[PDB]
């Protein structure tokens, strides 16, 4: 499936997930795609930090949802 | 410094890792 | 019973609805007089993004509650 993914400045990325992953597999495919190392993601949905050893459907994230990337320094 | 915000065009309650609202991309420090 | 819907721009719908009306109804209502498909839109109240099965009721929407508009797509 596909989600997506956007940042402070407007940026979008989609990515292919299963909804088995786990959010370290999310920050290793933003990597692929931005560049941007996995320990310097914070991943947002609804309100609430994504932690890296739980996965996608632990948070209800579904085909076509959109998940904030912000980054820490 | 460490609490969520509501958004003050939509109220939605945000991360306050967070300055631009989720739902709908409005500033948190207009 | 009258709910408004107001937009980003400020601008706000009445719209009548029933106490016991599904979120899905009332979206469904949204397009009926906006032209707006229900997948493009996002309803917030007080604070929290309204899920398509519950009810008004349930989440204490009652006459002349405003529900927030926005546009997602
Ligand atoms: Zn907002």
């Amino acid at each position: 499936m596909q989600i997506f993914v956007k940042t402070l400045t407007g940026k979008t990325i989609t990515l292919e997930v299963e909804p088995s992953d786990t959010i370290e597999n999310v920050k290793a495919k933003i990597q692929d795609k931005e560049g941007i190392p996995p320990d310097q993601q914070r991943l947002i949905f609804a309100g609430k930090q994504l932690e890296d050893g739980r996965t996608l459907s632990d948070y209800n994230i579904q085909k076509e949802s959109t998940l904030h990337l912000v980054l820490r320094l | 410094e460490g609490a969520q915000w509501n958004c003050t065009a939509c109220t939605f309650l945000n991360h306050p890792a967070l300055i631009r609202c989720e739902q709908c991309e409005m500033p948190r420090h207009f």
